[PDB]
């Protein structure tokens, strides 16, 4: 009879989107109020399970997801999406049955002069996989001749950062994403 | 694998990404020195600058390491070609720091030049203000003469032999560049290449402007015939009713608008002009409500509104006593989502036309945003100017006054008054074009070497006594540099722009008004409300620089090159009442005259 449904929505330390955070909370069961008093949050996608569905029969466990990212591409948080965060950067599964909460940051994650902390990946020789995590900082090699390992033609930097300043536009303006995954595999209702 | 285009793809999509950050970095820096003019905030606008000019220069190299031989995607072979312009660069290191300070040279002769009255060599005055407004309301013969011959005289003589350098190095920058000459640098933004159907050579830019052109005379013959009756009477002895008009008359120092000469050539003097500055003023008009209504405008016709950051981030007053600032109507688009309007706007109609003028230039800047960084733009050099001149025209109109409430509700118009309306129209918008077209042509035959050096002085007043229809009133032997005198001469700006901007946006709005089902004469029509012109227009504006700019003349008026035709359907009306009043005037001129 226990839940924390403050440490992961109120929290000024969101992760970037190479190293999306995800924490997981068990044995939990809290309600849906908690998550219905954040203002309007631009649009939350919920995918499978319908929003107002939670009660008490549910899911086992559960991996929560956080991360950042300009509000031009909360739209490929979502499955089937092949935008630049999503094919190389984070991944949903066409499966999926959880959840996407999005709002804005520039109140607080964006800074005069750049919050540059705040960043992503845009070169891989790859395409991404369902919840895939790539933290690799290595150069890229882009035209046929062998990387020396260091930058240079055909070898850029993987990460680009986003450095946010409150006058972008909404587009450009950081946005704040968190996911609900969900899953019932051979267990207890886990949170239920 | 890896070809060459996904390479320099991969290229581009770096560039494309640090490039907007560093665009923001100066663009914002601009922004706070000219919100604000403190010598940090120049400092930091400077710094900026440069940084971004480094970023640039850099990428340059690179991307010229990149082969346009070898790239199949116009798409991306446009934005590496842009990036490639190797610039004067190319000159030797000596030759370009010389080339740059003749520039900056030029630049600050003009912008420091002044002539001391010999009533008091203490005494002087300069271009701004003194100058420009002894030139520009005043009617004594002498007094307008020592001007004119004051400002060529001190200034002109100086810009001489450093504008020969110019022509000598500019002609080697461009040669360098594989192009003939300085002028056909200055032609090749119309150049398209590589795209069948819509290909334009640098030359066919010559022709078409000198059978528009061919196609403007009579229009402007008959306005000469005008002008120069109501003149003559103006001044009783000193213009040939036969004669080319005077220089130092026509309403400015070199005689490129002819609008001032409005209170001296005024059909039906008692007729007033429209003005609802006063109106405006009386309805408790704020600049908030005169930016609310440009809103709307484009809103009715179907485009977005402003972005929040504009209605947030824009100064739309001037801002105090204790800040100083830029006034010059600026529109910023500084990326990113940002974008901005600087106006000192005051409650008069005139500023309500330009809000109109510079949030077009906005909305044609949110159109083309989507497109990628090097391909942000117009679609040529007159394509802005002449999407803002379209709304000051769809704006003015006594029917868009009515609807807009700072107009009667029966409101009657008259002839008389519409002929003002349309007199004052031609008299800036027609009268600058052959001056546009002689200046610009005295500049590329220059280029070209036709014109030998010993012969320029000369050239240039028979030009203007053969096109532009100017006599000199002093004659000027080689020592002088009147062209140079101009601002954009001795600052290094390519003219042409204006006269295809003009004749852009007569085409544009001819064809708006056709969607918008608007009847009668041209200059009646208003595109509000009318939601198919928008999307016609928005078809234009999204594409940017994406396509060539006869793929968007054709988006919009329906043709692949430019035509006067929807000019002179818009002056119609004046044309004929010009012919009229001119039966019992010459029309026409003579090069002979010459008041000496």
């Amino acid at each position: 009879n226990l839940c924390p449904f403050d440490e992961v929505f109120n929290a000024t330390t969101f992760a970037s989107v190479y190293a999306w955070n995800r924490k997981r909370i068990s044995n939990c069961v809290a309600d849906y109020s908690v998550l219905y008093n954040f203002a309007p949050f631009f649009t939350f996608k919920c995918y499978g399970v319908s929003p107002t569905k939670l009660n008490d029969l549910c899911f086992t466990n559960v991996y929560a997801d956080s991360f950042v990212i300009r509000g031009n591409e909360v739209s490929q948080i979502a499955p089937g999406q092949t935008g630049n965060i999503a094919d190389y950067n984070y991944k949903l599964p066409d499966d999926f049955t959880g959840c996407v909460i999005a709002w804005n940051s520039n109140k607080l994650d964006s800074t005069v002069g750049g919050n540059y902390n705040y960043r992503y990946r845009l070169f891989r020789k790859s395409k991404l996989k369902p919840f895939e995590r790539d933290i690799s900082t290595e150069i890229y090699q882009a035209g046929n001749k062998p990387c020396n390992g260091v930058a240079g033609v055909n070898c850029y930097f993987p990460l680009q950062s986003y450095g946010f300043r409150p006058t972008y536009g909404v587009g450009h303006q950081p946005y704040r994403v968190v996911v609900l995954s969900f899953e019932l595999l051979h267990a207890p209702a886990t949170v239920c | 694998p890896s070809t060459i285009e996904e390479q320099a793809k991969t290229f581009l999509d770096k560039f494309n990404h640090e490039a907007e950050d560093l665009f923001y970095q100066s663009s914002l820096a601009s922004w706070n020195y000219n919100t604000n003019i403190t010598e940090e905030n120049v400092q930091n606008m400077n710094n900026a600058g440069d940084k971004w000019s480094a970023f640039l220069k850099e990428q340059s190299t690179l991307a010229q390491m990149y082969p346009l031989q070898e790239i199949q995607n116009l798409t991306v072979k446009l934005q590496l070609q842009a990036l490639q312009q190797n610039g004067s660069s190319v000159l030797s290191e000596d030759k370009s720091k010389r080339l740059n300070t003749i520039l900056n040279t030029m630049s600050t002769i003009y912008s420091t030049g002044k002539v001391c009255n010999p009533d008091n060599p203490q005494e002087c005055l300069l271009l701004e203000p003194g100058l420009n407004e002894i030139m520009a309301n005043s009617l004594d013969y002498n007094e307008r003469l020592w001007a004119w011959e004051s400002w060529r005289s001190e200034v002109g003589k100086q810009l001489r032999p450093l504008y020969e350098e110019y022509v000598v190095l500019k002609n080697e920058m461009a040669r360098a560049n594989h192009y003939e000459d300085y002028g056909d640098y200055w032609r090749g933004d119309y150049e398209v290449n590589g795209v069948d159907g819509y290909d334009y050579s640098r030359g066919q830019l010559i022709e078409d402007v000198e059978h528009t052109f061919e196609e403007i005379k009579p229009l402007y013959e008959h306005l000469h015939a005008y002008v120069r009756a109501k003149l003559m009477n103006a001044y009783p002895s000193y213009i040939s009713p036969i004669g080319c008009l005077p220089a130092h008359l026509l309403g400015d120092m070199w005689g490129r608008f002819w609008t001032n000469l409005y209170s001296l050539t005024v059909p039906f003097g008692q007729k007033p002009n429209i003005d609802v500055t006063d109106a405006m003023v009386d309805q408790a008009w704020d600049a908030q409500r005169i930016f609310k209504e440009a809103e709307k405008f484009f809103v009715s016709v179907g485009l977005p509104n402003m972005t929040q950051g504009f209605w947030e981030n824009s100064m739309l007053t001037d801002p105090g006593n204790v800040q100083k600032a830029v006034c010059h109507p600026t529109a910023w688009d500084l990326g990113k989502g940002d974008f901005r309007i600087l106006m000192c706007t005051k409650v008069t109609m005139d500023d309500f036309l330009t809000a109109h003028h510079e949030m077009g230039h906005i909305q044609y800047d949110m159109a083309y945003a989507a497109q990628p960084f090097l391909l942000r733009n117009g679609a040529n050099e007159g394509f802005h100017e002449a999407v803002g001149e379209i709304m000051s025209l769809s704006a003015a109109t006594p029917k868009h006054l009515k609807s807009i409430g700072l107009l009667s509700p029966d409101f009657q118009e008259d002839n008389e008054t519409e002929i003002n309306f349309l007199l004052k129209q031609a008299l800036t918008i027609v009268g600058t074009l052959p001056f546009t077209y002689m200046l610009e042509k005295w500049r590329w035959m220059v280029f070209k070497g036709e014109i030998p050096k010993d012969q320029w002085m000369k050239k240039w007043w028979e030009m203007k006594r053969e096109i532009v229809g100017v006599v000199e009133p002093v004659p000027h032997d080689e020592t002088y540099c009147d062209p140079a005198s101009l601002f954009h001469v001795s600052n290094d700006y390519s003219f042409i722009r204006y006269y295809t901007r003009t004749l852009y946006q007569f085409q544009f709005q001819e064809a708006l008004c056709q969607a918008a089902k608007h009847e009668g004469p041209l200059h009646k029509c208003d595109i509000s409300n009318s939601t198919e012109a928008g999307q016609k227009l928005f078809n234009m504006l999204r594409l940017g620089k994406s396509e060539p700019w006869t793929l968007a003349l054709e988006n919009v008026v329906g043709a692949k090159n430019m035509n006067v035709r929807p000019l002179l359907n818009y002056f119609e009306p004046l044309f004929t009442w010009l012919k009229d009043q001119n039966k019992n005037s010459f029309v026409g001129w003579s090069t002979d005259w010459s008041p000496y």
